[PDB]
RNA sequence: CCCGAU
């Protein structure tokens, strides 16, 4: 589970019924990473 | 909101929808397009009757 | 006809005919209702729902 | 196709097919590919003495000559700023000849515009021979 | 948002034509005769760079 | 005797709605059909032809009835 | 910052210098591509700083 | 959803289209009161066999094609058709074999693909042979041959000739022998809702209701097809006054305002006669809207005579298809007195309606007129009285159908248990007798013509 | 004379919209605290009276939060709205008291002064109105209400001629209605705590005056209709033999429910009195002497309370609930800030709840106010500013007072077509101020009273009595020296800008007004008929070389409230400057509101078009803010490639509306059509959707939190549960990506797993789905903890849809319309140049609706594009089209804008020349995918088994009871019984046939014996209508019968 | 309850 900062952008490794804060920051409004899988679009 | 005033006269109805309508000329005065996705909806219990046995089956 | 709006008579010649048929000219109003039919429902499910229910137990 | 701040990817794969215009837009080998009516301007009256150059300014600027001359009408865009002037409204038809008109194509790039009308016909003939051998079977 | 690349009416190539048309204005060119320098003959194509607005820029800095 | 020998709108509703629901549970037909599978259509296929086991029930508000073929009255 | 479909609405308007009549339709669903009817291009952008 | 009559429930058949709108005729929208401006109506599907037949016998649209209060019928042309129809029967059309094939050959699909259409001969034959726009509305009324429909209208039009019965140029006078039009054009009084002689009732009562609904099915598929290649279209230069409006305009502005000087100071300088009604300062309002209505009404007419023809607003108000006359001299002319509940506008300050007037004027243009029209714009305090009597409209409405909501409340709860038993009667629930014919004359009013009388006899035997 | 529009941007830079807002909460932040603690010190108890807590002072800080012990660091107002948290800031040896939400852009909050550059990195939008709190994690305005005035002599028309003054107390406590009526011509002083209406002539005697003479004399000398008070009363007085003070206080005294020298303190309470009652009489005999001398919707009545002022009416209230609780605690324990931390509960959730539920519920001033606050739509970018300026009432018709201080046009339709107004755009709401310098000119400038004689204050001309705020300050002979002296000195700054002396001669009142509240507007002073302004003037704002309010200080714009508007000749134009023009106008669009005035040429449509627009422009579809991609709420519409409108007016730049628009421009061509555009309906093209006209984006947002329970146990996120293999279930856990959350980037079908939130009962598990109808993809999920730190977890969802058909469009006037058609390109009339059209508009929505606005938008759009220009039509000038048609002959069109096409199916020519051109079609959010809808058969509710109502829980709508009389009046008989009981009520029930009542199943409890028991059928609806009737006394005893 | 649709 690697999550990204509110501002710093950071990757923090955070694990279950840990706080929310950050690496370089105490800011709590972290955002998750993009999926890994092959997403198909259509241009219509 | 009572019984009598909204829920023994003006009960809500179940095979029932609602869109926003479009015009369309191209129908006679007595026909409405409904779309797909209602139609598959909304459904009418035909019973079985020698004349649409073939027709229920296909 | 003073507002436009043209009208069969004989609907206002049923209208007044029902209005006054009892007597006495009873204005449809929750009051008139009241002189004018005698089963309780269609009473109840008209206004003073409480009052009509009640003095008809009585 | 988009704009991107440092840190930010866009990795994808495309895949192109060969798809009809009217499917979807995108594929629309031609900005425009509209068509006029070759306009033709008879004075019927001859004008001259000011108002030859008062004709001058009211059609297209190199519609006319100048006594008033119609010197070449292809390049006429339909203004219709003879019916303000009230004068020589009475004094020439406009028109625009029925069988000679004037196409417009511009492609977008795709095949060069000798290549698409030359497509475009040729397959207006094949929409016609599937149907001449729908005749043929029946 | 972004240019469209295309002109909604007609189509016509247009996306490529927004830091041709931004660097005309930079220069003295009026907003009338810089999308003449761009070939935009019609006025519906004319319209696709005149009455864009550029949010991707502004956007952007709200986005690290 | 005396009522209306015109089918009303009313009678010609429930005829074709009870025939419906008659021929919607395998009734006889009375009008060897052609291919019709909506049984309200082959209703009034039976009504035009005029073959239909229904006898209305006209009831005068007394109490009094009087009675009515399907057959004896004047559709529209 | 792109839109995922608005920027796969973007990628569809581009026109394609490969000419048709060399290849064909697409018959089925076919979402593989048989390289006589598909035509792939990439597209890896990552900006940083200079 | 608003219920407000008998016909906002209607059956309809349904055939399943392609998108997730309910798309319905156009016709059969004044019935359900409904324009497209995003309305949404619901769709109730009945289960039992039985209630499949009451909805499609009773409350079909084949069958309630005329609305009780009157007689008159409800579902019939709006909008374009009737200004579709309007331009097509009108007498300069001429077609030729090109485009009159390809009119008459739009009505000939669902239900209609199966006949023999019959083009009639054509009006001219010998310089350029070509059909007239009337005869090809008549393959409306009578595409086939076997067709057995033959019907006959004879009757008045908007813009009527005043003299002569149908032998005039102004041509607003309809007749039409063995459904074949012989002259005149189709207003919205030959074939709109609310006409009790448009060709749609007249094919009702004579020829069934089924020759009705496919006359009127044919016409919604063939007069978009004729308009969307004649291309009828709007726009602001049928919205510009020409010369002769000004130069009237601004005497009728000048004289009236003249006039209206005077009687103002014809009041409180001097003496000042008296109308019965009350006394000064009452009538002078009342004398002040005369001559104010004699403006936007002569400058009204010098607008309608200088407008030429196939000007756009001006052919949607001849045939009655949108805004009547009063809407063109608003647009282009002058918009007369903004009035409020009947009255000039009302001193909402002391003395004095706004604050750029001075106290007690009576003046025009300070209690409500305004003189420019729609075209050269509304002034800053003529658009604030224009805005007060306007929302006079959107309040009323706001109100009223919160009593009449409640109106049809109480009537409804009262007479719904009255039906016209079978010895004739109209009796109650409870067997009381209301009515010993119904009405005198045991007569339906939807079934009713016009004067409440079931014949009409003068057309009867024209027919 | 030529340019004097240029003193709006300048007042809009300090006080013109949304800054109302501002200055009020700014007035209350930095004033009102400091008024509440001067009358609410000295907490004493009588346990122990040698203790004292006196405070001192209330700072209210910057805004805060703390997520453990002592942390205390700040916040941004863009972290708020995600954590779901309220920005707020502490009240405060230097202790803290409580927490109170601060309004953005308000003094204390973190978002004013600071740059562009600095708003991004606290992650705020710029062009954000400000003016709303954010209580709980959504943003709610205090709606600006507007009550009538304080302490104002009403003469109304009960029955003939009652007048009532709803004085308000200055002291807050109360507010009394101490009308006065007329019963068979004698007048009264009801009231609600006295039993009987008593004869004024009682009160007169009661109040001190006790003789008949002095009492006529104070109302009515001159004696023509004043003699008519006479037998009326005063022989009422005198048939009952009680000329006594002390026996007329005891009439009093009887039926108020030597006592009541103090109770008719509270009759009439804003005039003062010391016990010297004389100032009292007069303003009771002026009420009398209007009466005998004989507007309640007039905007010099109605004052407006902002959402400062709002606030100090409840936190006066809060303080207070928090003050006497220290009297409770103190009682209790003595026989100290320790026993008061824990009341930082009691200021901090009143406060927040207040707002969040907009409710001020309270008894200490007995006003139960609902739906004070509204959150904010965030649907456009004016439907925030909309809401900005919005006052709501508590008539419908406009009235001519509203000339310049609201919209006229701006305005909802419904229930509230002219009681939710909104403010124009050069208006002010005033403060409060002393009252110190207005009486002490006034008693310069010449008043007395007190010592006057009753006869004075009468008939005669020369008597205009001062009224300042309500109270009578003493009489002037000459009016026009005060009014004229006063204005003066107010243009020359002694008095403040706000106050204003206003005069009426029907009753000679002149009126000096520092109310607070009144609706105020700017306007340029006109001493002789040349104007003030200057031009050099509007040249000094040019360079900044002067600011608005030096044009004030030196005497050339003057503030004019309703009252003062009076009594002046304002001028429109320049030209229209008259003999006595007093003030003349700054700049005529600015009587429009904010929703209004984006529309180009308002003054050419019929005036009910531009009320349409005014609700169609808050519904508009385009981009909300520069951090609108950061923003998670719950319904948020963008457009993908919005646009500038080409025909922009002046109001759209200083919103800076085209900043961030809403709507694209298409190039329409006015035609009839394919007979597909009838109802306002119009034809799209099928290749401008497939190009992206108005693709549109439709987030949702889901969330979710994760809290610790009481019991200690808390809520899992576990996994996915792969079967069979690593891959997730069927579709159910496809996308949730090992962490439990989501993964952003993803689509989500229908019943597809969001969170597996599991719950303690041990573990069930309450799988946050996605429902939806089509499919979305995850954008961000967002990880926080809330204020109770317990891990919320928000989504969000993107959706794009091209607009198919029933997606509404509006055109910028009033004239919308359902996509009815969408043709394919090649179908469509191109012109000779290519251009075919995009939406093709129906020409009969012009002749009955008159928007001949619209017709000109064509025209001056069309010559705009062509010469690359945005040509502004505002409201009351614009470009002309005696210009714009002369600009279209240049680049060789039709100098009306028909331009010749040819049909696109045909390819002959088209008979008649069509309108063409681009005009401003804003898409509005109402696409038919939201509003699609059928149920089968679903959920039925709980208690009546009949279909829910709501889309959200599968629907089922109401047949209603209109539309069963409908269903009655076909005669549908066997329809209504399948309508209303088979298909929504299909009931069984058991009856018995003696003693008919309801037994269950095979046999009826009482009489046991089982063999009577016969099934109904029945509505389910109305076996609950016998079963809730028989529970109560009243019992349907059925009696049945066989089927015949 | 607000809001909004008609
Ligand atoms: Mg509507
Ligand atoms: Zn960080
Ligand atoms: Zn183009
Ligand atoms: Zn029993």
């Amino acid at each position: 589970m690697i999550y990204i900062c509110g501002e710093c952008h950071t990757e923090n490794e955070i694990k279950s019924r840990d706080p929310i804060r950050c690496r370089e920051c105490g800011y709590r409004i972290m955002y998750k990473k993009r999926t890994k899988r092959l997403v198909v679009f259509d241009a219509r | 909101q009572g019984r009598f005033r909204g829920n023994l006269s003006g009960k809500r109805v179940d095979f029932s929808g609602r869109t926003v309508i479009s015009p369309d000329p191209n129908l006679r005065i007595d026909e409405v397009a409904v779309p797909v996705h209602v139609a598959k909806i909304l459904t009418f219990p035909e019973k079985v009757n020698k004349a649409n046995i073939n027709f229920l089956r296909k | 006809v003073n507002h436009g709006m043209s009208i069969d008579r004989r609907h206002v010649m049923l209208l007044s005919d029902l209005m006054t048929y009892k007597g006495e000219v009873l204005g449809i109003t929750r009051f008139g209702l009241a002189k004018m039919k005698e089963s309780v429902l269609m009473l109840a499910s008209f206004e003073k729902t409480a009052d009509h229910l009640f003095d008809a137990a009585y | 196709i988009a704009q991107l701040r440092p840190g930010q990817e866009i990795d994808l794969l495309m895949h192109c097919v060969k798809g009809i215009g009217k499917d979807h837009a995108k594929f629309s080998p031609v900005a425009t590919a509209s068509y006029r009516l070759l306009p033709d301007i008879t004075l019927l009256e001859p004008v001259e003495g000011e108002a030859a150059e008062e004709l001058s300014r009211c059609f297209s600027p190199g519609v006319i000559e100048v006594v008033a001359r119609v010197a070449n009408p292809r390049l006429d865009t339909f203004s219709r700023e003879i019916f303000r002037n009230e004068k020589l409204k009475k004094v020439v038809r406009l028109a625009r000849v029925r069988d000679h008109y004037i196409f417009s194509v511009e492609s977008t790039g795709v095949l060069p515009p000798d290549v698409l009308v030359s497509e475009a016909i040729k397959v207006l003939m094949g929409k016609c021979r599937r149907f001449l051998d729908e005749l043929d079977a029946v | 948002m972004i240019i469209p690349v295309r002109c909604f009416t007609c189509g016509k190539i247009v996306g490529n034509k927004w830091e041709a048309y931004l660097g005309l204005l930079q220069a003295e060119y009026t907003e009338g005769d810089a999308l003449d320098a761009l070939g935009l003959k019609r006025y519906c194509c004319r319209r696709m760079l005149l009455a864009h607005v550029d949010l991707i820029e502004k956007l952007l800095n709200y986005a690290p | 005797r005396i009522t209306t020998p015109y089918m009303t709108k009313y009678e010609r509703a429930r005829v074709l709605g009870t025939r419906a629901l008659q021929i919607a549970m395998c009734a006889p037909v009375m009008v060897e059909l052609e291919g019709e599978t909506d049984p309200l259509l082959i209703a009034m296929k039976e009504l035009k032809a005029r073959k239909i086991p229904i006898i209305i029930r006209r009831y005068l508000p007394d109490g009094s009835y009087e009675d009515w073929g399907v057959d004896e009255l004047i559709i529209t | 910052i792109v839109q995922d479909e608005i920027l796969a609405h973007r990628l569809g308007l581009i026109p394609i210098h490969a000419d048709p009549r060399l290849f064909e339709y697409r018959n089925q669903g076919d979402e593989e591509g048989t390289e006589i009817d598909t035509l792939q291009f990439r597209l890896q952008v990552r900006c940083t700083r200079n | 959803q608003p219920s407000l009559h008998k016909l906002s429930i209607m059956a309809h058949l349904a055939r399943v289209k392609p998108h997730r709108t309910f798309r319905f005729n156009e016709c059969v929208c004044t019935p359900y009161n409904a324009d497209f401006d995003g309305d949404e109506m619901n769709l109730h599907l009945p289960q039992t066999e039985e209630a499949k037949a009451e909805a499609l016998v009773l409350m079909g649209t084949k069958a309630n094609l005329v609305t009780p209060r009157n007689g008159e019928p409800l579902i019939a042309a709006i909008q374009d058709f009737l200004t579709g129809a309007y331009l097509l029967t009108l007498k300069d059309t001429f077609f030729d074999r090109a485009k009159a094939c390809q009119i008459i050959a739009s009505i000939l699909v669902g239900k209609d693909e199966k006949i023999k259409v019959r083009l009639p001969p054509p009006t001219i034959l010998k310089p350029v042979t070509l059909w007239t726009g009337k005869q090809i509305f008549s393959v409306i009324l009578r595409p086939s041959d076997d067709n057995p429909v033959r019907a006959n209208l004879r009757t008045k039009g908007k813009q009527y000739c005043g003299k002569g019965e149908d032998l005039c140029a102004n041509d607003s006078y309809v007749t039409i022998q063995n459904s074949e039009l012989m002259s005149g054009s189709m207003d919205k009084g030959t074939l709109g809702s609310g006409s009790k002689n448009n060709i749609f009732y007249i094919l009702l009562r004579d020829w069934g209701q089924n020759e009705a609904a496919d006359a009127m099915s044919r016409l919604a598929r063939l007069a978009p097809v004729y308009l969307s290649n004649r291309g009828f279209s709007i726009g602001i230069g049928d919205v510009t006054p020409g010369q002769g409006l000004l130069k009237a305009k601004y005497e009728l502005l000048n004289a009236g305002y003249k006039k209206c000087d005077e009687y103002i100071e014809a009041l409180n300088t001097g003496k000042l006669q008296q109308q019965p009604g009350c006394t000064a300062e009452e009538t002078l309002e009342a004398l002040i809207l005369k001559e104010l209505s004699v403006i936007r009404d002569h400058a009204g007419s010098a607008c309608l005579r200088e407008l030429d023809k196939s000007n756009s607003p001006l052919t949607m108000a001849l045939c009655g298809s949108k805004g009547s006359f009063i809407n063109i001299s608003q647009m282009i002319a002058c918009v007369g007195q903004q009035a409020i509940s009947g009255s000039r506008v009302p001193d909402g300050f002391e003395n004095r309606s706004l604050p750029h007037f001075e106290k007690h004027s009576k003046l025009p243009a300070a209690k409500g007129f305004v003189a420019n029209s729609f075209y050269s714009g509304l002034t800053p305090t003529e658009f604030f009285f224009h805005t007060m009597a306007g929302r006079e409209g959107l309040v009323d409405t706001a109100v009223k159908t919160a009593e009449t909501g409640y109106m049809q409340r109480r009537l409804v709860k009262s007479l719904e248990d009255l039906c016209s038993q079978y010895d004739l009667t109209v009796r109650s629930s409870t067997g009381d007798i209301i009515q010993f014919i119904y009405g005198g004359d045991g007569l339906d009013p939807a079934a009713m013509e016009g004067k409440d009388e079931p014949l009409e006899f003068k057309r009867v035997l024209d027919n | 004379v030529e340019e004097k529009w240029r003193l709006l941007p300048a007042f809009l830079k300090v006080k013109g919209l949304v800054k109302q807002h501002i200055d009020s909460f700014n007035y209350f932040i930095n004033v009102e605290i400091k008024k509440i603690m001067k009358a609410n010190e000295k907490v004493t108890s009588d346990a122990d009276p040698m203790w004292y807590l006196k405070y001192l002072n209330i700072y209210v800080g910057l805004p805060d939060v703390e997520e453990s012990f002592n942390v205390t660091r700040p916040v941004s107002p863009h972290e708020c709205r995600l954590r779901d948290m309220t920005y707020s800031a502490p009240i405060t040896n230097a202790l803290p008291i409580g927490r109170m939400p601060i309004m953005l852009r308000s003094s204390n909050c973190v978002l004013t002064g600071k740059t562009p550059a600095e708003f991004a990195k606290l992650n705020e939008c710029p062009l954000d109105p400000g003016g709303y709190f954010i209580v709980k994690g959504v943003e709610k305005v205090i709606l600006i209400q507007e009550q009538l005035s304080k302490n104002r002599i009403i003469v109304e028309a009960d029955r003939k001629g009652a007048v009532g003054a709803s004085v308000t107390s200055s002291t807050h406590e109360k507010k009394s209605r101490t009308n006065m009526a007329v019963k068979q011509g004698r007048f009264y002083l009801r009231h609600n705590t006295l039993s009987e209406d008593i004869p004024i002539v009682i009160i007169f005697k009661a109040m001190g005056v006790e003789s008949d003479q002095e009492i006529v004399q104070m109302i009515g000398t001159e004696e023509h209709v004043m003699a008519a008070f006479g037998p009326s009363l005063e022989e009422c007085q005198k048939a009952q033999i009680f000329t006594q003070m002390q026996a007329l206080k005891y009439i009093g005294n009887k039926v108020r429910r030597a006592r009541e020298l103090l109770a008719s303190t509270i009759l009439t309470h804003v005039p003062v009195k010391e016990f010297n009652f004389r100032a009292k009489c007069i303003y009771t005999a002026v009420m009398v002497r209007r009466v005998i001398l004989a507007d309640r919707d007039y905007y010099g009545n109605k004052r407006l309370e902002l959402a400062g002022q709002l606030l100090s009416l409840l936190f006066e209230d809060l303080f207070k609930k928090f003050n006497s609780e220290m009297k409770k605690i103190a009682d209790q324990v003595i026989p100290f800030d320790v026993v008061k931390h824990m009341r930082q509960d009691q200021i901090t959730n009143g406060m927040v709840n207040a707002i969040s539920t907009g409710n001020w519920s309270l008894k200490r001033f007995k006003m139960d106010r609902q739906g004070v606050t509204q959150v904010l739509s965030r649907l456009s970018y004016i439907s925030a500013l909309g809401m900005m300026t919005r006052i709501s009432s508590q008539p419908r018709s406009l009235q001519p007072s509203q000339w310049g201080m609201l919209c006229p046009s701006d305005t909802p339709e419904g229930e509230a077509c002219g009681l939710v107004k909104n403010l124009a755009l050069m208006t002010h709401i005033t403060t409060d101020m002393e009252d110190g310098p207005i009486v002490k000119l006034a008693s310069n400038l010449g008043v007395e009273d007190v010592n006057l004689l009753c006869g004075e204050e009468l008939s005669y001309p020369n008597v205009f009595l001062v009224f300042l705020n309500g109270n009578i300050l003493g009489v002037i002979r000459d009016h026009k020296k005060l009014v004229n002296t006063f204005r003066l000195m107010r243009r020359a700054g002694y008095i403040n800008e706000f106050v204003s002396i206003s005069t009426n001669l029907t009753d000679r009142c002149v009126y000096i007004s520092s109310d607070g509240g009144r609706l105020c507007r700017p306007y340029i002073i006109v001493k002789k008929q040349k104007p003030a302004v200057t031009n050099k003037h509007m040249e000094e704002l040019a360079q900044g070389y002067r600011n608005f309010e030096d044009f004030l200080h030196e005497s050339l714009v003057e503030y004019l409230d309703v009252n003062e508007e009076n009594d002046c000749n304002i001028a429109l134009y320049e030209h229209t400057i008259n003999k006595d023009t007093t003030h003349l106008e700054i700049e005529p669009f600015t009587l429009l509101g904010v929703c209004a005035g984006l529309i180009p040429y308002p003054h050419h449509n019929q005036s009910p078009r531009n009320t349409y627009q005014c609700a169609m422009g808050k519904q508009a579809m385009g981009t909300i803010g520069y951090n609108q991609r950061n923003r998670i709420d719950t319904l948020m519409y963008l457009l993908a490639y919005p646009q500038k409108p080409m025909v922009k007016t002046k109001t759209i730049e200083l919103i800076e509306f085209e900043k961030l628009p809403a709507g694209q421009n298409a190039t329409v061509a006015v035609m009839s059509y394919s007979g597909y555009d009838i109802e306002d309906a119009l034809v799209l093209n099928k290749a401008s959707l497939d190009r992206g006209f108005g693709r549109c984006l439709v987030y949702k947002n889901a969330k979710c939190t994760l809290k610790r329970y009481t019991n200690q146990t808390f809520d899992k996120v576990m996994g996915p549960m792969l079967d069979a293999a690593t891959r997730k279930p069927i579709w159910r856990h496809e996308i949730l990506d090992a962490d439990g959350i989501c993964s952003p980037g993803e689509k989500v079908e229908n019943k597809q797993v969001l969170v597996n939130k599991s719950m303690p009962t041990q573990y069930k598990d309450v799988p946050i789905t996605y429902k939806g109808a089509t499919d979305s993809y995850i954008e961000k999920v967002m990880i926080s903890s809330n204020a109770e730190d317990a891990f919320l977890i928000k989504m969000l969802l993107r959706q794009t849809r091209r607009p198919e058909i029933g997606d509404k469009f509006s055109s910028r006037h009033g004239q919308k319309g359902v996509c009815g058609l969408i043709v394919p390109q090649e179908d469509m009339p191109f012109c000779d140049s290519g251009i075919c059209p995009d939406i093709i508009m129906n020409p009969h929505g012009f002749p009955s609706r008159m928007t001949v606005g619209k017709l000109i938008e064509l025209l001056a759009g069309k010559a705009g594009v062509l010469d690359g220009r945005f040509h502004y039509g505002t409201a009351f000038g614009g470009s002309k089209v005696k210009d714009v048609c002369e600009d279209l002959v240049r680049h060789g069109y039709n100098y009306l804008g028909k331009d010749y096409v040819t049909s696109g199916i045909t390819g002959e020519p088209l008979e008649a020349y069509i309108y063409f051109g681009p005009v401003y079609y804003q898409k509005l959010k109402h696409m038919v995918l939201d509003k699609m809808h059928a149920r089968a058969r679903g959920p039925r509710a709980v208690l009546t088994r009949q279909p829910t109502e709501g889309r959200s829980r599968d629907g089922g709508l109401r047949l209603g009871e209109m539309e069963r009389d409908c269903l009655i009046g076909y005669g549908a008989s066997m329809l209504l019984l399948e309508r209303l009981m088979i298909s929504s009520d299909a009931f069984e029930v058991d009856v018995c046939g003696q003693c008919g009542l309801l037994g269950y199943s095979g046999w009826c409890h009482y009489c046991k014996s089982s063999c009577h028991v016969s099934s109904l059928r029945i509505p389910y609806a109305c076996k609950l209508l016998f079963q809730e009737l028989q529970s109560m006394n009243i019992i349907p005893r059925l009696k049945l019968s066989k089927y015949n």
